[PDB]
DNA sequence: CACGACCCGCACGTACGCAGC
DNA sequence: GGCTGCGTACGTGCGGGTCGT
């Protein structure tokens, strides 16, 4: 008898197998992926990218001029990704494999925290929950894409700095996160050209000119000799030296941050207003930081040019 | 680490997810793991290669970013198409987009930046645009040039908007003003060159000097907070004026040395 | 780009442990 | 106690992975 219920338990649990393997494969197809992608999916990304799509479409349904609705993902420098309050990345666009290298099915539905560097981890928990709708924070993400343009193993991934901005919204609770990220390109490896409105520069880890290009003299009116070993933190309009103190703050950390908008004061009076990108030269012999390099934006012209605000301007 | 607990693990995953997707359908909200797959299944079949449709990534788009999307062509700068999301950005209608042309509606000082960037694949620049009912706010455009319609080139852009009884004055670790915003012109009096070069104790009342010289030598000192004082000043219409100084040293972030001391005095 | 070198993942088989007509 | 459905734990085999001299 015992035997016989064992040999009545061993042909049970293969018609149960067989049922499940084939209604997984079932629902592998009503997946919106090619039939060819979606025929060697695994059972657990086959869960996982079901459970996004239900939750995409729950949100846009509650969301929710045909012939021009495909140029807005090309016409974007970035990708998207939604973010669920618990770190379930539920949606990302398909250009995504272009910046990072990490193709959309194989990122969606896995949690954020284990593609971020364990150090900023506080910063997007902190971002992600409803303490202002608006956010706007820098993060490392795995990149697996190399300087060459070619793609390596996960295991060979680097870190990818990320300019994430966008705006949490509820829905009738869940707490979804939506962010453009916006890659900030090596200042080495530039494919955008320069309008005329920009300087280069570049600075020791304190803030400290060490060169500064000839353009300077023509935009600002300083010599580039003129600032060679001055700390940059004395030309800073007093009111944005809080928001420069920040953005240095985050490059040392990070690796890379863009300023916000601040005053330069100019040689003979006034201030003009710019726009700064930063990014650290590490020495690849020890890993240890040398010195910033930057690209300056001049947005407008010298301002109250009849002023003297510091004691160099005299 | 043993076999046994990575496939204990694998199983507790699949079991976390299958009770997920069980709570996702809508028919289900229990039946054993075949009913649940086979109703998501169904449902499944109720619903429906991309995951999001056009319009549906334009909705998303537009709830990120709050911007427009317009198309200027290269030689002349006229405006070819601009979204009705330009409306709620800059206050102008779509009436006055079409027919002109877009360097009409940046600041006449962005005019020759703008012309550079249209010359003849991405493009991205910084440039201010008028507001309609000149205000001016700055709007980061983010496109890339092709032929069209689809010299014939356009450029499809996508434009994000990027978002007194008090002076600020900075002072080195001795009391010499080296900065001194231009509120004091009307705060105390004297221009911002009377003040630059002389010691904040010359325009101290004689008796209060002490008080803010112990000052000046205890937020050295504390290193980081606050101190505030109050003290005589004398005006430039030889007025003493009660003011309050709120001053604290200023680390490099790197070095953590002294830069300068910034005081936000107020006039009581 | 090879081939044993394995090491890691995954999927299946078998059986053990519980309700219940 | 039968024998049925159902879920969970351990071991084994296979293909695709990565080193290495």
């Amino acid at each position: 008898s015992s035997e016989r219920r064992k040999e009545k338990s061993r042909d049970a649990a293969r018609c149960r197998r067989s049922k499940e393997t084939e209604v997984f494969y079932e629902l592998a197809h009503e997946l919106p992926l090619p039939h060819s992608v979606s025929s060697h999916l695994d059972k657990a990304s086959i869960m996982r990218l079901a459970i996004s799509f239900l939750r995409t479409h729950k949100l846009l349904s509650s969301v929710c001029d045909q012939q021009m609705d495909n140029l807005y993902l090309k016409a974007l420098e970035g990708f998207i990704a939604v973010v669920t309050q618990d770190g379930d990345m539920i949606f990302l666009s398909e250009n995504i494999s272009k910046f990072m290298g990490l193709t959309q099915v194989e990122l969606t539905g896995h949690s954020i925290f284990d593609f971020t560097h364990p150090c900023d981890h506080e910063e997007i928990r902190e971002n992600l929950s409803l303490k202002s709708t608006e956010r706007d924070f820098f993060m490392r993400m795995k990149c697996t894409v190399t300087n060459r343009g070619r793609t390596v193993n996960l295991k060979s991934a680097t870190w990818k700095v990320l300019h994430c901005t966008g705006q949490v919204k509820v829905y009738n609770l869940l707490s979804c996160l939506i962010i453009m990220c916006e890659p900030i390109q090596h200042p080495s490896h530039m494919d955008i050209p320069l309008d005329s409105k920009t300087f280069l520069s570049r600075h020791s880890m304190d803030m400290k000119f060490t060169y500064c290009d000839d353009r300077i003299t023509e935009l600002i009116g300083y010599h580039p000799e003129e600032l060679l070993g001055r700390s940059a933190y004395e030309f800073y309009h007093a009111l944005d030296s809080e928001n420069m103190t920040k953005s240095h703050q985050n490059l040392c950390t990070k690796g890379q941050v863009v300023s916000g908008q601040y005053r330069m004061l100019a040689k003979h009076g006034g201030y003009v207003w710019l726009e700064t990108q930063g990014t650290v030269i590490y020495n690849p012999r020890n890993l240890q930081p040398q010195c910033i390099m930057c690209v300056n934006y001049v947005l407008s012209e010298i301002e109250k040019n009849d002023v003297v605000f510091s004691m160099d301007q005299t | 680490e043993n076999h046994s607990e990575i496939e204990r693990r694998r199983r507790n995953k699949m079991t976390a997810y299958i009770t997920e997707l069980s709570d996702m359908v809508p028919t289900c909200s229990k039946p054993d793991k075949l009913t649940i797959l086979r109703m998501a299944v169904s449902h499944m079949k109720s619903l429906r290669p991309s995951f999001l449709t056009d319009q549906e990534l334009k909705h998303l788009i537009l709830e990120a970013a709050d911007g427009f999307l317009f198309i200027v062509s290269c030689e002349t700068g006229r405006v070819v198409y601009v979204s009705d999301s330009v409306t709620p950005v800059l206050n102008q209608p779509q009436s006055e987009w079409f027919g002109s042309t877009l360097y009409d509606q940046v600041h006449p000082d962005d005019v020759d930046k703008l012309r550079e960037q249209l010359s003849t694949s991405r493009r991205s620049f910084i440039c201010r645009m008028r507001c309609g009912s000149p205000h001016f706010v700055v709007v980061h455009c983010t496109g890339y040039i092709k032929a069209w319609p689809p010299s014939k080139f356009c450029l499809v852009a996508i434009g994000r908007l990027q978002v007194p009884t008090e002076f600020i004055s900075r002072h080195n670790i001795e009391g010499i003003f080296t900065f001194v915003d231009h509120r004091c012109v009307a705060t105390v009096g004297y221009q911002p060159q009377e003040l630059l070069g002389k010691n904040i104790v010359e325009f101290c009342h004689p008796e209060d000097q002490q008080l803010l010289r112990d000052s000046f030598q205890q937020v050295v000192k504390l290193k980081g907070q606050v101190l505030s004082v109050m003290f005589r000043f004398r005006s430039k219409n030889q007025e003493w004026l009660w003011m309050r100084t709120s001053s604290f040293t200023f680390q490099n972030p790197y070095s953590d040395e002294i830069e300068y001391i910034i005081c936000t005095n107020t006039n009581v």
